[PDB]
């Protein structure tokens, strides 16, 4: 796990 | 359905009649949902990402409705900004990225 | 093409004469790929994620190519733990979520 969630 | 990337793809979701918002995440493995109460065993396990790791629970065989599709696998609760569905729920509900 | 999420979804893009696998992120906004020189000017960026807050380095307007479909916007570089395409380039290659 790895949730490469990404906001910016 | 189908769900166009120009705004975050947040679709709601449902856990034992607690409904929510979650985005439909093809960059995470697991399903990561904030703080919710989910009955059964929880195993402690590191996930990350973008700026490091964050602590959270694991909770196996967890039911979540996705748009009207019966999904039931892991599903992570720790202190993530946005509840996230992962590649776990996302290939059990038939879902693929299409270009 | 269609691609199923039962493996992470990997594709080779080219940036700069360079082939690189990238990973399709329909939960990023944005396209960070790990450590590199660009041609630019660049304007210094924080972007955050499931972590938390990085510096990443912000090139405007490149060329990428993703499984042969072209796109040219922005491209962020930095400590990403593997290269990222985002909603902003997957949206010109008319890229969607499908089930």
């Amino acid at each position: 796990r790895q949730a490469n969630f990404l906001g910016k | 359905p189908q769900i166009t990337l120009w705004k975050r793809p947040l679709v709601t979701i449902r856990i034992g009649g607690q409904l929510k918002e979650a985005l439909l995440n093809t960059g995470a493995d697991d399903t990561v949902l904030e703080e919710m109460n989910l009955p059964g065993k929880w195993k402690p396990k590191m996930i990350g990402g973008i700026g490091g790791f964050i602590k959270v629970r694991q909770y196996d065989q967890i039911p979540v409705e996705i748009c009207g599709h019966k999904a039931i696998g892991t599903v992570l609760v720790g202190p993530t900004p946005v509840n996230i569905i992962g590649r776990n729920l996302l290939t059990q509900i038939g879902c693929t990225l299409n270009f």
